[PDB]
């Protein structure tokens, strides 16, 4: 169908525009390289293994 | 140009049918509402002028866009609605009302049963 | 890439005339094919394997 897609589409272009900031603002030393950044990461990372490559 | 993009091929395509539904609805609604200038209630000659084929081609096409990416009833639930909530431009009015009686497949009896209400 | 590859799978009385053209035009079709899925599907896996080799060092540390 079409909906499934656009709903898997748009789920991960906001996480995308998200860490592409997120990218940036390591490259201006704007937050930090401590922490929270690598937290904050593998919180996107358990996002998207739950269902990984569903095969139709 | 603009009218060309609205036609909902292109578009349609890409763009999840909840949200596009708003876009069309506010369309309507900014069409109607925006500069309510002729309120003249004597606004009954011009009807004549604001006959479907009088009514510019552009208005016409649009219209058709609108009624094809949208259902039926609900415009004629959202018509009745609108024309109840807040003020109008007689104008997109009347010819819309002209375009949606020979464009969508007899709903002038659906016409009847709102204004036996109203 | 994968959603853009679909999304270009998926383009390819008188007013009543015209209205049922449009809507013969606008007619729920789908066209996603699933040897264009399957192929991106590999693509991914790839990156998949190398986001998961890269969390085990992080999440290690």
């Amino acid at each position: 169908r079409v909906q499934y897609l656009r709903q898997i589409h748009a789920n991960h272009e906001t996480l995308l525009r998200e860490v592409q900031t997120l990218r940036d603002r390591l490259c201006t030393e704007d937050e930090a390289s401590s922490c929270a950044t690598a937290q904050r990461l593998l919180q996107v990372y358990r996002q998207l293994r739950h269902p990984s490559l569903i095969l139709l | 140009c603009w009218f060309g993009v609205f036609s909902g091929h292109t578009l349609g395509s890409v763009i999840s049918t909840d949200p596009l539904k708003r876009f069309f609805s506010h369309t309507l609604t900014q069409i109607l509402t925006h500069s309510p200038v002729l309120k003249a209630s004597d606004a009954v000659q011009m009807q004549r002028e604001w006959s479907f084929a009088r009514t510019h081609p552009l208005l016409t096409s649009l219209y058709r866009r609108l009624f094809v990416m949208l259902s039926a009833e609900e415009l004629v639930g959202h018509l009745q609605e609108v024309l109840e909530t807040q003020e109008v431009h007689w104008q997109r009015v009347l010819s819309f009302v002209s375009a949606l009686v020979v464009c969508f497949p007899e709903a002038q009896q659906l016409l009847e049963d709102w204004v036996a209400r109203l | 890439s994968l959603s853009s590859a679909i999304a270009k799978h998926e383009s390819n009385p008188y007013r009543k005339e015209l209205q049922r053209e449009k809507k013969k035009m606008l007619q729920t079709n789908l066209k996603v094919s699933g040897a264009l899925y399957r192929e991106i599907t590999l693509k991914v896996a790839e990156v998949q394997l190398k986001s998961d080799f890269a969390a085990q060092k992080l999440s290690n540390l």
